[PDB]
């Protein structure tokens, strides 16, 4: 079931990538995906290519995939690890939710990120109170990590 | 004026709404039928996120528009 | 189970399928919201919510 579905996602992706991504298997195990994505223009992430992991459970879509960046990245809502604070990747998933919608999610929060509801509180603190910083700081690290 | 409002999961919510209306409004439209409180809606037009204290018109959002309706809810 | 044969209805098609994304005489289940789906895609859903995946209403 899982499987099928997860092939059927593949198709769909590479004839329609969603938000300049880009995401398929790691070679053979079709439960382990690995995807770039970019970041969002006039975003301060501009410029740069942020590398995800995904890992779909075995009873997939009823349950979420796991799904985190390995670039290292500043902004609120995305930790230290990599961890993502989008309710649809915990409580909110659904099975017709797609990698796809998960992808596209992922670049609506780098581009508006949720500083009330944050991963990294202080990153957080920084964009509610000086935007010019977190803009910088953004950037540099954009320029460091993911350029 | 009706535009539609679809959520990530593809459910479309139709709204009979002015241009003049500002995005604050719509998000009291939203909430009257699904019940979410403004301050947890996000709506999006053509990629960007819209703000409160703008109307339709200004955004250039026109009938039978599509708007997103992104959810980022408290405790998440 | 019961539950959800009480407040669902089950029968054969005459569109593609949101939970396993296949296209839609395959034996389908409609919500009371009117969503459709495969019955075994969805009663698989239902059996751990008992909401609809597309519009979150709960089908009791
Ligand atoms: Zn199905
Ligand atoms: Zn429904």
């Amino acid at each position: 079931m899982a499987l099928k579905r997860i092939h059927k996602e593949l198709n769909d992706l590479a004839r329609d990538p969603p938000a300049q991504s880009r995401a398929g298997p790691v070679g053979d195990d079709m439960f382990h995906w690995q995807a770039t994505i970019m970041g969002p223009n006039d975003s301060p992430y501009q410029g740069g290519v942020f590398f995800l992991t995904i890992h779909f459970p075995t009873d997939y879509p009823f349950k979420p995939p796991k799904v985190a960046f390995t670039t290292r990245i500043y902004h609120p809502n995305i930790n230290s690890n990599g961890s993502i604070k989008l309710d649809i990747l915990r409580s909110q998933w659904s099975p017709a939710l797609t990698i796809s919608k998960v992808l596209l999610s992922i670049s609506s929060l780098l581009s508006d990120p949720n500083p009330d509801d944050p991963l990294v509180p202080e990153i957080a603190r920084i964009y509610k109170t000086d935007r010019e910083k977190y803009n910088r700081i953004a950037r540099e690290w954009t320029q460091k990590y993911a350029m | 004026m009706q535009i539609f409002v679809k959520t990530l999961t593809g459910k479309t919510i139709t709204l009979e709404v002015e241009p003049s209306d500002t995005i604050e409004n719509v998000k009291a439209k939203i909430q009257d039928k699904e019940g979410i409180p403004p301050d947890q809606q996000r709506l999006i037009f053509a990629g960007k996120q819209l703000e409160d204290g703008r109307t339709l018109s200004d955004y250039n959002i026109q009938k039978e528009s599509t708007l997103h309706l992104v959810l980022r809810l408290r405790g998440g | 189970q019961n539950t959800i044969e009480r407040f669902t209805f089950p029968h054969k098609y005459k569109e593609k399928c949101t939970i396993c994304l296949s296209m839609l005489g395959e034996d389908v289940r409609r919500l009371p919201c009117a969503h459709l789906f495969h019955q075994l895609c969805v009663d698989q859903w239902l059996a751990m919510s008992k909401k609809c995946p597309i519009c979150r209403v709960d089908i009791e």
